[PDB]
RNA sequence: AAAAAAAAAA
């Protein structure tokens, strides 16, 4: 009952992750996306109680299609709270390996001092969390969600300057929503949002996220 | 923020709120006895000769219109076109 | 005028007319007052219609008619079958004519007498017009009642709805223009209201020691005193000009 | 002057007019100014200004007019219309049996001051000269107007009958080159309904004509009820003895069937449905039955009537009254419900110390065997007093908070302002929208159009609007040599037609991405099967005729059609998206009506019928785009709350089918401006 | 006893309480698909309807449809979905409570207030709450509600009010920048042709 | 004369409204403002349940009469039959009750209360008595006979729960009703002559 | 009226000082008398000075030489002997007062933090979030932790000339701030030097004091800009005195019996400083003189705020709660909703409505008397000069 | 002449 709800629960979190990975950019093949729950028994296990699969066995690292040295780790911790000694962990794999992008997915919670640590590990090191119940849904493929495009400064530019708009006075997206944690946007940035109109057919909005 | 004639990108129809205000104007212009620019046929109300000379667009008013990034179109009468 | 009648039927007097301009029936016999049929369905008062048929019925015969509730003696066919016998239609229609060209109505109408009553809303007690009268002493503002001679409210939804049509002229009449003008004399550095004595034309800031750069500035009056009364709150509502 | 009547609700509810003066004391005006100013003429005090600048005076006269705000931007409709026994006779003036001699249509002429003084031909000329009532409309009726619609009473078999367009009830009503030809009118068709006659008029028009066609209906209307008349009486509210002991047997059936209902509960015999109790089971049960012998005995009571009951026609006028007032008039009243449900048990397990402890009856349960005619017994009228003290509770207590809530809203967006570039910003500039609506369109100027290209199947999308060639029977009766010589002589006609066959199968695409349910009604402006009805009215279009208009024309005017309606300008990447994302449903509207099918083989447009048609739409679309200038936060604010005021009709009548806790009505658009913090009624529908 | 009988579930979600299975009747609930003949399909499925809303728990069960299942409480969907989907969601109870009772509101009227509740990427309400904490003007906040405290915020902190909106120059009694009066009408000195 | 219902300094804690000017309009509005009753509700009161017009006002106050506004169904008027109770003292019942066979609270066990029938004379209990039908018709027999016990007094026998309830006290509303038994009147011809 | 008649563009909210409300005020030296009349004659220094604005109808102003319409009125000062709270501003002052300093009057975290230039980047333009963030950021501060020799952790190590100075920490504890009223109570849970005892009320002149010597870079940093709204302020020190147009003087028959509450509220004011500045010439007893402050805070209050729960109502002399001007600003019937959101105008008229299907829409019957009330202002041209003139 | 209270109409 636990091994095969848990085997589940992780198929569908990785099948999450990947989705996630694809739709940031990252170079991420098409049978990963297509992973079923039998391939996922025959590639990594059924079993998580004697490790196969082992939670740490599922680490997935995946790169970027345009800069391939820009890498994303995901890490998996079995422990259902985590401290700062195996975020410290995670930090010395992480220079030893030269790559400036990981999530760690935790299952019960995530400690406040932790949380300091992360927020002054930040501009070094990217280093996001995520609760294991909010990845059982995907977030973009909900009815009520329109399409968000993450947007480079060159056309935040020209945005900018056809309809001479200022950062300040645009619409505006707050950093903690879960569109914005799903394509990881930082502050500064500016989301477009593509969307269904009764009225026009469709129509492009663009949030600023602070 | 003076902006060019080629860099105007506000529309050219002119539309009710700026008719209001420029027959309003025009006309009490006119109640304190400027010249008429068109021939009269009886008419003593002069919002009537407001829009009576509105019709062949002979009004000297220039339309000041502000753009949200505090700039602003110098728009002429005769370069919009009448529509109701 | 406002008239009433027994069962909910309020309304106005819409219009008077003459004996040779209305309508008349066989009998010559023109009634005092005419109603519209359209309120009878939506107020639902099918007892105004048996208190006609009743007061016709009882206005021939010549009796007092007895209209009690949950009375099982009185019933709409025995009226109407009483009524027959008086030389008149069954249901209360009589067939009348044109006042102005004397044609007969297509449409039979139903008549009979009925119990009315005036009300104590006439229009002599309600017309009120102003052109410029009274200002109260503390915000200069029209008075309140038709005794004391006050202007209408331009509430907030006056102000709504113009906002809603866009003209910004007409709010600069009403709230500007036609309820309490007023001209101050506010320094440029300071930004509050300086000394203006206009018999020798001098100004003076009393804090900026100013003396040239005043200026004048055109506003209502209610926003004085509400500058007025923030500068008795520890607070400087510094207006400048430049 | 301005002239307003309190309190104002909306934006229709103060108007420009002209001032007229008249020797008695109180304020005269047009029956239709009632609709807008909610005015019933019982005690109403209402004010009047007057502007003390001249300039405030043109204002008014170019905006506070009351022609010009003829249509809300809230719904697109009308707020003024016909009404009251303007509407009756309106209604009873129109029939076919109405046959009407020369000197009362010689009385009703001169009420007609935008008559041309041309006397039309009568309709009947031996022995007696005969006009009729659609004839005499016909000349109220100005320019170019061509309407379809139904009737109240319109059967809905006979549209698929073969007397679809031959009317023995005269129910179907056409309307053709400005003149009344066919179907009598009612509220569907001269009331404040959208694609009605006045919509169109003013749509077509212009407000002024509009506005003289709204005067010129109600004094030759009112005229002319002096001479027919209209008259209820104690009469029209007796039915046959025959429907009585019919609507009497069908209660006493009813209340038989519910002491059986009863019965069977108390005997242990009465399975408690799915989602509810045994309580609710049955009380549904009870409600159901007196409501469906009500609305059965309505209904018998309805169809027993004449054609001579004033009230029967009066309710189909569309004036005032329903079908339920016809049966508590004749029939029956009902069941008195306060909040929905059963009269309380104030004592003890008794409504009234008059019936029996533990009675559900329909007696002692509030329901009400007896017609208000044939009068009430006490118990049934304390009944009926415990459901109209709920009517003016329900009145009394909302419209506190309901004005809260308009006050709120419109001071939340009390700067949402319309700028000069197209885009939509607040009192501190902050950019709340690109275009107004997502379109850049005003709400008064769109209307309802229906989608061709969305819920029929692919086989009929390919014999409906894929145009061949190679059926050469139907190219020789539909186009003149000359089209023929003209494409033989050119080569890229046939991928020409290929490519738009491509555009139609992309846009029908594209349209199925964007409504998933099918929905084939949109809001856009410029209803354009009115107006190629009118240039083929207009210019004479024989659709028996072959016509010389060359496909290849027509797609470089719809090209030129969809290059000439920007709304978007600019030749940026950002502009052009722009430009393609606020018309894209125009754009589909567009190729799926001006199709090379449609214009050839079934509307059979011309040429100069074409340019007149492009050069229409072209106008049209340019004038219904959003003004520069336009507060619209303040005019979103009093259109949602004006139907806040509203929302109490819907109280009595209920019983709840599901027992499912939701909350409705002023609370769940309370929450919604709180941002619904905690939700009043928390529910999933999974 | 008292805890295993009043506190602990067997099954289920304990911010969940009564919960209706039903078939729907109309074509709003319904699943509705294209055939391969090009119609629209209507498929009425069974469907569930919770009172209390915590998708969490439901959305992630092993056979419930992650897309089309939705939530009426509007924070919820702020802290799982996002702003443009409160948008979305606020205004499909607004038509929804519209069409309850028939009444029909144009779309930009609602979308316009939509894009009002989002403007600042969280909930604003309109309350003292929500307008009061805007970026907006002293008369802006001042006049709806709470007049002395937002006066004294402004005093104290020295707030700089740039009289741009439509009721701050209606206290001050010039002409708003507002409807016809967002421009400015300047004489043509050239234009001044032959008159009288 | 003005209205406050108290001291002078202190009238802000006193209710108001309660002496009114009368309205000598017509002799209806007259006799409709004499025969007025008023909620001490507020009116600004969103519950909509003091507002509805009970069950139990049936000849006790007029149905159809509420002014309109924020006021509905607080401002009332009494029914054509009905009248107010004066207030009498409730001794000469009690001493009747404690001749009669009534055993009094202080003269017996706790224990022996469930079978018997409590006795409240305006809200205080005073004793249990066994046999309530009987009392009870021997309450009407000297009501109806207006010897000891008037016609004003009001008494409940709370049958289920096995209770009997005297109310003497001002501010009772009652109405004066025939009385039936055997399916017969007790209203004869011969009444109808005198 | 020889000024050049401008349109103002931004309105700067801001705090009077107390040298600015003295230069302000005509009244030189101060109003001293509570006293309005004084032999049929107006007193200099009272509440109905001639120097403030004028009397009735025939009067004339002694500053701007003009009539009620002419004199938009002119301000008074009182030089209070000692400070007062401003009850108003107390939701304000406390959170001043929990993010500085008891003693040294320092910030409690010092001003190159990278949290204090992340939340003053973050709110540019935003000083009412910037004050709830530094308050959110020293809601934790208990201790005025400080000194640069506090690091000295290190061993053999050279000092720095190069270093940056640190924070400065008087080394003292922050005291919890509690309030029931107009009082201000300060507690230490964790006990200081031996001098300083652990329960104290807290008067507005250590208040005032500690606000003083605050500089204005913490002022910045504070949200709160030191050119007009310095935090020190904030306490009445100097009250101002509104003019006559602010209290009119309200006639009865002839002549003015009597005046209004403000005028009334203001001589108790007087009679308040008055008594007190007796008292402690005197050399009276410290109870007489915590007496005396706490009844003129009390009507300074009610002066400011008279709806302050937990604090005593003030007696009017009809039975009713004294109308502050927080009373006249807020509510429906207010100055803002009343008189400036909803203020009257002039030419109107209402009556009852009649129908009248024979008109059309775009036309309203007008009665021939509202008619003749109401005027048209018409302008005087010579198309229609005759009909005018034949007019009048 | 202010303020409070009461009665109402829409
Ligand atoms: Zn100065
Ligand atoms: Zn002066
Ligand atoms: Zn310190």
């Amino acid at each position: 009952m636990d091994d095969e709800a848990e085997t589940y629960k992780l198929w569908r979190i990785r099948k999450t992750i990947m989705q996630l990975s694809h739709d940031r950019g990252y170079l991420v093949t098409q049978d990963e996306l297509d992973q079923t729950l039998e391939q996922f028994k025959e590639m990594f296990g059924d079993k998580p109680s004697e490790k196969r699969p082992a939670r740490s066995d599922l680490i997935v690292l995946v790169a970027h299609n345009d800069d391939p040295t820009d890498q994303m780790f995901v890490f998996f911790p079995e422990e259902p709270k985590i401290g700062i000694k195996t975020i410290k962990t995670y930090c010395t794999r992480m220079q030893e390996e030269n790559i400036h992008r990981a999530i760690v997915v935790v299952q019960g919670g995530m400690t406040p001092s932790a949380k300091q640590s992360l927020v002054d590990m930040a501009p070094k090191y990217i280093l996001e969390q995520f609760l294991e119940s909010e990845l059982l849904i995907n977030i973009t493929e909900h009815e009520l969600v329109p399409e968000h495009v993450v947007m480079t400064v060159e056309e935040k530019q020209e945005l900018l300057s056809r309809y001479k708009l200022k950062e300040n006075m645009l619409m505006r997206i707050q950093a903690g929503d879960p569109v914005a944690r799903y394509f990881g946007l930082k502050r500064g940035q500016v989301v477009k949002i593509i969307r269904s109109s009764e009225t026009a057919g469709r129509y492009i909005s663009y949030r600023l996220v602070c | 923020g003076g902006v060019p004639k080629s860099k105007r990108i506000t529309t050219k129809y002119m539309t009710k709120y700026e008719r209001a205000r420029v027959l309003g104007t025009r006309a009490l212009q006119i109640a304190m006895c400027a010249p008429i620019m068109v021939e009269l046929d009886g008419e003593t109300d002069p919002l009537q000769i407001a829009m009576k000379e509105l019709k062949q667009k002979k009004i000297p008013i220039i339309i000041r219109r502000y753009l949200p990034d505090h700039s602003y179109e110098d728009w002429s009468i005769d370069e919009l076109i009448m529509v109701d | 005028d406002k008239f009433a009648s027994r069962h909910g039927q309020k309304g106005t007097c819409g219009i008077q007319y003459r004996q040779e301009d209305m309508a008349f029936t066989c009998e010559g016999l023109a009634p005092d007052i005419i109603i519209n049929p359209h309120a009878i369905p939506s107020r639902m008062t099918i007892g105004h219609l048996i208190e006609c048929l009743q007061g016709k019925l009882g206005s021939n015969k010549g009796e007092i008619g007895d209209a009690t509730p949950f009375n099982d003696a009185v019933n709409v066919q025995k009226i109407s079958t009483f009524l027959q016998e008086y030389g008149y239609h069954l249901r209360g229609n009589e067939v009348m004519y044109n006042g102005h060209t004397g044609r007969k109505i297509n449409a039979q109408v139903f008549l009979g007498p009925t119990y009315y009553q005036r009300l104590k809303h006439m229009v002599d007690d309600k017309i009120h017009s102003r052109a410029r009268g009274p200002v109260q002493i503390l915000v200069r503002q029209p008075m309140e009642g038709r005794a004391r001679d006050g202007g209408l409210r331009f509430g907030e939804m006056e102000r709504d709805c113009q906002i809603s049509h866009g003209a910004a002229q007409f709010l600069r009449e009403r709230l500007f223009e036609v309820s309490d003008p007023y001209r101050v004399h506010i320094c440029n550095f300071c930004g509050l209201i300086a000394i203006a004595n206009l018999r020798n034309n001098t100004f003076e800031c009393k804090g900026c020691k100013n003396k040239t750069q005043i200026s004048q500035v055109r506003l209502p009056y209610a926003a004085k005193l509400l500058f007025q009364e923030l500068m008795s709150m520890n607070i400087a509502p510094r207006l400048m000009v430049t | 002057v301005i002239f307003n009547r309190q309190p104002t609700l909306h934006k229709m509810s103060m108007m420009g007019h002209r001032v007229k003066v008249l020797p008695w004391s109180t304020f005269r005006m047009n029956l239709s100014c009632t609709s807008p100013y909610n005015a019933d003429f019982d005690g109403d005090e209402m004010n009047l200004h007057v502007p003390q600048s001249m300039e405030t005076r043109a204002e008014v006269e170019n905006i506070h007019i009351t022609p010009r705000q003829i249509i809300t931007p809230q719904a697109n409709k009308p707020v003024m219309g016909i009404v009251q026994d303007t509407l009756t006779a309106v209604r009873k003036m129109t029939k076919r049996d109405v046959f009407i001699t020369r000197e009362q249509v010689m009385n009703l002429l001169m009420f007609l001051p935008t008559w041309d003084a041309k006397m039309p031909q009568p309709c009947i000329l031996k022995p007696r000269p005969l006009w009729t009532g659609k004839q005499i409309f016909s000349l109220i009726i100005p320019g170019n107007v061509n309407m379809i619609r139904t009737h109240s009473t319109h059967p809905d078999e006979e549209d698929e009958g073969p007397y679809k367009w031959i009317s023995p009830g005269d129910t179907k009503v056409m309307v053709e080159h400005g003149e009344l030809i066919m179907g009598i009118l009612c509220k569907k068709s001269l009331g404040t309904s959208a694609g009605s006659l006045l919509h169109i008029c003013f749509l077509e028009l212009g407000h002024d004509i509009a506005g003289r066609f709204y005067g010129n209906i109600q004094t030759v209307i009112n005229n002319w009820l002096l001479f027919e008349g209209h008259s209820i009486g104690i009469g029209d509210t007796i039915a046959d003895p025959q429907t009585y002991n019919e609507i009497q047997q069908a209660i006493k059936k009813a209340k038989d069937d519910v002491i059986n209902v009863i019965q069977k509960a108390h005997n242990m015999e009465l399975e408690p449905t799915p989602g509810n109790t045994l309580r609710q089971t049955f009380e549904n049960k009870v409600n159901r039955i007196l409501n469906d012998a009500r609305d059965k005995t309505g209904g018998s009571a309805k169809k027993s009537l004449t054609e001579y009951n004033n009230l029967k026609a009066m309710v189909v006028s569309g004036s005032k009254g329903s079908n339920i007032n016809i049966s508590q008039v004749i029939a029956c009243v009902g069941q008195q419900n306060v909040e929905g449900k059963r009269i309380p048990y104030g004592f003890r397990k008794r409504t009234l110390p008059h019936f029996i402890k533990d009675d559900y009856g329909p007696e002692s349960r509030g329901f009400v065997e007896n017609s208000y005619l044939a009068g009430l017994t006490p118990s049934e009228f304390y009944f009926h007093a415990m459901g109209g003290r709920e009517g003016l509770i329900d009145t009394a207590v909302k419209t506190a908070e309901t004005g809260y809530i308009q006050r709120r809203l419109i001071k939340a967006m009390e700067s949402v302002m319309v700028n000069y570039d197209g885009t939509v910003r607040n009192s501190v500039g902050q950019l709340i929208q690109l275009r107004y609506g997502e379109d850049g369109l005003c709400g008064e100027l769109v209307e309802f159009q229906n989608m061709p290209t969305v819920k029929l199947s692919n086989k009929s999308f390919e014999k409906r609007f894929k145009f061949d060639w190679s059926n050469e029977r139907l190219m020789k009766k539909v186009f003149t040599d000359d089209v023929i010589k003209e494409m033989t002589d050119s080569s890229e006609a046939i991928q020409e037609l290929e490519a738009e066959w491509d555009r139609l199968v992309s846009d029908r695409d594209s349209l199925r991405q964007i409504f998933p349910n099918g929905e084939s009604k949109v809001v856009l402006p410029c209803n354009l099967q009115r107006m190629i009805w009118n240039v083929q009215k207009i210019f004479h279009i024989n659709k028996r005729l072959p016509t010389d208009l060359s496909p290849i024309r027509v797609i470089k005017g719809v090209k030129t059609l969809l290059e000439r309606c920007v709304i978007v300008t600019g030749n940026d990447r950002i502009s052009k998206q722009a430009n393609e994302n606020a018309t894209l449903l125009f754009q589909c509207l567009i190729r799926s009506t001006l199709c090379t099918k449609y214009v050839s083989e079934e509307f059979r447009l011309s040429t100069e019928a074409f340019e007149w048609l492009v050069g229409e739409i072209e106008t049209r679309f340019q004038q219904a785009q959003a003004n520069p200038g336009e507060m619209v936060g303040a005019l979103a604010a009093q259109s949602l709350g004006e139907p806040a005021t509203q929302m109490t009709l819907n109280t009595f009548h209920f019983a709840g089918v599901s027992s499912k806790n939701v909350t409705l009505g002023v609370p769940r658009l309370k929450e919604i401006i709180n941002i619904s913090k905690k939700p009043k009624a928390p529910s999933l529908t999974v | 006893e008292a805890n295993m009988l009043s506190d602990m579930t067997l099954q289920g979600i304990e911010a969940i309480g009564k919960v209706y299975m039903h078939l729907p009747q109309t074509d709003s609930k319904k699943r509705i698909v294209i055939t391969e003949t090009g119609e629209f399909k209507a498929i009425g499925e069974w469907l569930l309807e919770t009172d209390g809303t915590s998708m969490m728990k439901v959305l992630s069960e092993r056979d419930v449809d992650p897309i089309r299942t939705s939530s009426n409480d509007i924070c919820e969907i702020f802290q799982v979905l996002g702003i443009e989907a409160v948008r979305k969601s606020v205004e499909k109870e607004m038509n929804a409570v519209l069409q309850f009772y028939g009444l029909y509101v144009n779309y930009r009227h609602l979308a316009l207030l939509c894009d009002v509740m989002t403007a600042k990427g969280h909930l604003m309400a309109i309350t003292r709450h929500g307008i009061n904490r805007q970026d907006t003007g002293a008369l802006m906040r001042c006049s709806f509600e709470e007049t002395v405290d937002v006066l004294m915020d402004a005093a104290a902190h020295a707030e700089t009010d740039p009289m741009r909106g439509v009721s701050e120059n209606i206290i001050m009694g010039q002409l708003p920048k507002m409807g016809t009066g967002c421009f400015d009408l300047l004489l043509d000195a050239e234009k001044c042709r032959f008159g009288i | 004369a003005t209205g406050n219902w108290g001291d002078q300094k202190k009238a802000h804690q006193a209710r108001a409204g309660v002496s009114q000017v009368l309205n000598r309009l017509t002799f209806a509005s007259t006799l409709s403002h004499l025969r007025r009753v008023n909620s001490p509700i507020g009116r600004d009161g969103k519950l909509a349940k003091p507002r509805q017009l009970h069950n139990t006002l049936w000849g006790m106050l007029c149905p159809a009469e509420t002014p309109e506004g924020a006021a509905v169904g607080l401002v009332k008027n009494l029914a054509l039959m009905a009248y107010i109770s004066v207030g009498s003292q409730p001794s000469p019942i009690l001493e009747f009750l404690e001749e009669w066979s009534m055993e009094n609270l202080e003269e017996i066990a706790p224990s022996a209360i469930a079978d018997a029938t409590k006795i409240f004379v305006n809200g205080c209990w005073v004793g249990i008595h066994r046999d309530p039908e009987q009392l009870m018709a021997t309450l009407r027999k000297l009501r109806r006979q207006m010897d000891i016990i008037v016609s004003e007094v009001s008494m409940i026998r709370d049958i289920r729960d096995r209770e009997i309830r005297i109310y003497t006290d001002a501010g009772r509303i009652c109405r004066p009703l025939l009385i039936v038994e055997n399916g017969s009147l007790l209203l004869k011809k011969t009444h109808v002559e005198m | 009226s020889k000024a050049p008649l401008r349109q103002v563009k931004r309105v700067q909210f801001g705090i009077l000082s107390p040298d600015e409300i003295r230069r302000m005020s005509v009244t030189e030296g101060g109003v001293q008398f509570a006293e309005t009349m004084e032999g049929g004659r107006p007193k200099l220094g009272g509440l109905m000075d001639p120097r403030q604005g004028v009397i009735d109808r025939t009067s004339r102003c002694q500053t701007c030489a003009g009539n009620m319409t002419e004199c938009p009125g002119h301000f008074g000062h009182i030089d209070l002997a000692k400070p007062v709270f401003h009850i108003g501003f107390i939701t304000k002052t406390i959170k001043i007062l929990r993010c500085v300093c008891f003693y040294c009057s320092k910030m409690l975290v010092s001003p190159h933090n990278p949290k204090i230039k992340e939340i003053v980047m973050k709110s540019r333009g935003q000083p009412r979030k910037r004050l709830a963030y530094v308050y959110d950021l020293c809601k934790g501060k208990t201790i005025c932790e400080g000194g640069e020799d506090m690091d000295l952790t290190k061993e053999n190590q050279q000092p720095d000339p190069n270093k940056k100075p640190g924070h400065g920490g008087c080394g003292h504890y922050q005291p919890s701030i509690r309030r029931t009223g107009l009082d201000l109570t300060a507690e230490w849970k964790h006990q200081n030097e031996d001098s300083q005892e652990k329960k104290i009320v807290v008067s507005a002149e250590r208040v005032w004091e500690i606000l003083k010597h605050i500089t204005d870079e913490e002022c910045f940093i504070l949200g709160m800009d030191p050119k007009y709204a310095r935090p020190d302020w904030m306490i009445v020190t100097v009250l101002p005195v509104p003019p006559l147009a602010v209290r009119p003087a309200v006639v009865m028959f002839g002549a003015a019996k009597n005046q209004d509450d403000l005028t009334h509220k203001l001589s108790d004011i007087i009679k308040a400083n008055n008594e007190l500045r007796k008292n402690e010439a005197s050399g009276a007893a410290a109870h007489v003189i915590q007496e005396n402050i706490k009844m003129l805070q009390f009507h300074v209050a009610t002066l400011v705020d008279n709806d302050m729960p937990g604090m005593p109502r003030a007696m009017q002399k009809s039975g009713k709660p004294l109308k502050a001007i927080k009373a006249r600003l807020k509510g429906k019937e207010g100055r803002i909703r009343g008189n400036l959101m909803g203020k009257r105008v002039d030419f109107s008229a209402r009556t009852v409505i009649t129908p009248d299907p024979n008109l059309r829409i775009d036309q309203v019957g007008v009665p021939r008397s509202i008619a003749q009330n109401l005027t048209f202002p018409e302008l005087v041209t010579p198309f229609n000069i005759d009909r005018m003139q034949e007019l009048v």
